[PDB]
């Protein structure tokens, strides 16, 4: 059930400083403080994320890996889509966040021209439902499903990295209490490793989800999502752990 | 916006089985309370029956109980409605409409109860 | 059950005259949520039925802003402003609060 919305518009886009964000644990190892240089696929320091305020959600290219940030409290940002063709043709990953769970899911999807999770009434169970069918039309031969706890949750900024390296996805995490909405904050936060997936597929672009829900008064009304998107490069940084193995800071040894 | 579509005239011999269809397009049929009205030629229309939101699912008239069944099928986004034993005066024009079940967003939503988005009409003639 | 009576039951009006049309209730048509359900559907010869006026004074998406309604308790009129060509046909007054749902007898209005 694909929505074709007419006057669609290419969504506004700035571009803001990334200062010290986007740094993660490289590696599943506790380090009592110590200075730890790595290289790995860093954000790099100070550089130009992308900033993007009825609008389209780009097909943004993946490159090395993505970070990804968002300041919202409306649940609209539900999820992402990455691969090649995003069609019928090679496969793909979905990730799709509800109120309970995450749904993990790499599958042949026959995707939507403007893919979002629509949420819509339902009167025989008699509450609010989710319809992934307005994401995509099919989806068939489908090898990777994966359903854990949800990582969309709590003014509160909520930072991922993906990785798609040597046969799996990595996906880092953190979510943060901020106290301004124009930029990205200062200080330093190290994102916490969330779910490596042994998916071994080819991702070469992706594209956020947002929920639209109806109005009941096209017919799918809801607010545009502001989320801020930089990229990876392969990059040495050296990591301070402190005496309790949290990351507390870290130098660019590039800038 | 809500658009509905519906089966052909329909003549038969007495006694027998009726299919009216209403297909609905741009609304699922699951956000849709679905009634079906019935007029007769110089005869102003009455109700059949139809969806109710909350405290239940279909409610009836009083005189189509026993006859009027309605079935809904999620996969086609179709209503069928069937009534049996089929008398003269029942020749008739099968009014198709439907409603929003709720107004609002799932941010304060509430019950609606309406008569909004009519269909075109089956002619259902019983004939020899 | 509800029955609702509806006046006048024919009424020719020229172009441009306003007109009115009363719909009364034997029982009050107030919900439990607080909304008086009731709508105002016109009828075209050929045509099914259309939704004009919801809720009393509420109008229907692409209906024109000649059509208004008011009313409360269990008088309601309808009333419409500047009658051109196309306003031509029967006109209804149903509720959908209490079980069964009830309509007019449904008035009749004409240019000439
Ligand atoms: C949130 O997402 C979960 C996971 O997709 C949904 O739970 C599934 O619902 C389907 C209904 O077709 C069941 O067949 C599955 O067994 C359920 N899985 C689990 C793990 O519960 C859930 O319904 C969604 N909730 C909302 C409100 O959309
Ligand atoms: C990159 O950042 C500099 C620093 O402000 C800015 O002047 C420049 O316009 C940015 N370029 C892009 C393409 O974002
Ligand atoms: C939706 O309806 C199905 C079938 O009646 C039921 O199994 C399911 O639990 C309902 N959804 C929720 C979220 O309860
Ligand atoms: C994958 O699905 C396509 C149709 O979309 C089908 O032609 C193909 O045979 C499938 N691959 C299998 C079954 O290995
Ligand atoms: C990955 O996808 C890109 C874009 O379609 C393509 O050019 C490239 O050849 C693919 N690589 C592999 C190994 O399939
Ligand atoms: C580290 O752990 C100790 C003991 O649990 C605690 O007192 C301290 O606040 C923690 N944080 C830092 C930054 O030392």
């Amino acid at each position: 059930q694909c929505v074709n919305f007419t006057n669609r518009t290419q969504l506004p886009s700035a571009y803001t400083n990334s200062f010290t964000r986007g740094v993660y644990y490289p590696d599943k190892v506790f380090r009592s403080s110590v200075l730890h240089s790595t290289q790995d696929l860093f954000l790099p320091f100070f550089s130009n994320v992308t900033w993007f305020h009825r609008f389209d959600n780009p097909v943004l290219p993946f490159n090395d890996g993505v970070y990804f940030a968002s300041t919202e409290k409306s649940n609209i940002i539900r999820g992402w889509i990455f691969g090649t063709t995003l069609d019928s043709k090679t496969q793909s990953l979905l990730i799709v966040n509800n109120a309970t769970n995450v749904v993990i899911k790499v599958c042949e999807f026959q995707f939507c021209n403007y893919p979002f999770l629509g949420v819509y009434y339902h009167k025989n169970n008699k509450s609010w439902m989710e319809s992934e069918f307005r994401v995509y039309s099919s989806a068939n031969n489908c090898t990777f499903e994966y359903v854990s706890q949800p990582f969309l949750m709590d003014k509160n900024l909520s930072e991922f990295v993906f990785k798609n390296i040597d046969g799996y996805f990595k996906i880092y995490s953190k979510h943060t209490p901020i106290n301004l909405v124009r930029d990205l904050p200062q200080g330093f936060s190290a994102l916490e490793p969330l779910v490596d997936l042994p998916i071994g597929i080819n991702i070469t672009r992706f594209q956020t989800l947002l929920a639209l829900h109806r109005s009941y008064l096209s017919g799918w009304t809801a607010g545009a999502a502001a989320y801020y998107v930089g990229y990876l490069q392969p990059r040495t940084f050296l990591l301070k752990y402190n005496e309790n193995g949290t990351i507390t800071d870290a130098v660019d040894c590039a800038l | 916006e809500v658009q509905l579509v519906e089966s052909g005239a329909e003549v038969k011999k007495p006694g027998a089985s009726v299919k009216v269809s209403c297909k609905v397009s741009g609304y699922t049929l699951t956000e849709l309370s679905m009634h079906w009205v019935r007029q007769a030629p110089g005869k102003g229309l009455e109700w059949m029956g139809g969806f109710d939101p909350e405290d239940g699912e279909t409610m009836y008239a009083q005189k189509f109980q026993g006859r009027v069944t309605m079935t809904e099928d999620t996969s086609t986004d179709t209503a069928y409605m069937e009534l049996s034993s089929l008398r003269s005066e029942d020749t008739a024009v099968y009014y198709c409409a439907t409603s929003t079940a709720v107004a609002g967003t799932p941010d304060l939503f509430d019950y609606y109860y309406g008569m909004d988005v009519w269909g075109q009409g089956t002619t259902v003639t019983v004939s020899s | 059950e509800i029955v609702m009576t509806q006046s006048p039951l024919s009424s020719p009006v020229t172009l441009g005259q306003p007109a009115s049309i009363s719909c009364r209730s034997s029982q009050s048509l107030v919900h439990s949520d607080g909304n008086t359900y009731l709508s105002w559907l016109q009828q075209r010869p050929g045509q099914p039925p259309r939704l004009l006026i919801y809720k009393i004074s509420n109008r229907f998406s692409g209906v024109p802003d000649r059509f208004s309604g008011s009313g409360a308790g269990t008088d309601f009129t309808l009333k419409i402003s500047r009658v051109e060509a196309e306003d031509v046909g029967v006109y209804y007054c149903t509720q959908a609060t209490q079980f069964p749902y009830t309509f007019g007898q449904g008035t009749k209005v004409d240019i000439k």
